[PDB]
């Protein structure tokens, strides 16, 4: 779905962002995206251990 | 108390099968209590695992 609803920041609104941005800004964002993934693997793996109660 | 010549051996055999079969039920019980040991272990290991990623 995400292929045709795509747009990029105009080139005039760069000089702004690159005057305010700290160093830990983008690094932080990536963390918020890695914490998500981790929780999805935990969830899938926790539901495969519950299939051990189907043989009783 | 007089009996025929084969009855005492039918009565000893009908309690050999019972002890053998009641012996198998025990073996299988113990196995199923080993599944709930594996299961618990797994769960607590996935929790301790996530901790180490997030705190890093």
């Amino acid at each position: 779905y995400l292929s045709d609803i795509s747009a990029q920041l105009p080139s005039d609104f760069v000089q702004g962002v690159q005057l305010i941005l700290p160093s830990n800004a983008l690094p932080c964002f990536y963390v918020i995206l890695s914490v998500k993934a981790a929780i999805f693997i935990f969830d899938v793996k926790q539901k495969i251990v519950s299939y051990l109660d189907w043989d009783k | 108390m007089p009996v025929l010549l084969g009855i005492p051996l039918l009565l000893r055999f009908l309690g050999f099968l019972l002890v053998t079969l009641f012996g198998y039920l025990l073996t299988f019980l113990k196995k199923g209590f080993g599944k709930i040991a594996i299961a618990i272990s797994l769960f607590l290991a996935l929790i301790i695992g996530l901790n180490s990623i997030l705190v890093g």
